[PDB]
């Protein structure tokens, strides 16, 4: 699975992340960043955008 | 515009609600009840004058 900065140390962090949950799971939260706030509600992905 | 619009699901989703109102076969009924008015009173003044 995708983890950004799941290895680092030292450092404070850059201030974002991407961090798929395993398929298993849902790895629907990271593709409602645009165009899915109130519109589609927080179960589904927006296959249009 | 909205957020996310589709013109083709926004569109439907508006005029559905005017569709089921028959007010597209209201006119029909009142149209031949004005045609047939009209000559049983055209022809009602003009057997008088």
């Amino acid at each position: 699975v995708c983890m950004t900065n799941w290895a680092s140390l030292g450092d404070e962090g850059r201030g974002l992340e991407v961090r798929l949950p395993p398929p298993t799971d849902s790895s629907v939260h990271a593709y409602k960043t645009v165009l899915s706030r109130g519109y589609i509600d927080n179960a589904q992905f927006n296959p249009l955008a | 515009t909205e957020t996310n619009l589709i013109p083709s699901h926004h569109y439907g989703k508006a005029f559905a609600p005017l569709f089921a109102s028959n007010a597209m076969f209201t006119r029909n009924q009142r149209a031949v009840i004005t045609r047939e008015a009209f000559v049983c009173a055209r022809s009602a003044v003009a057997q008088c004058q």
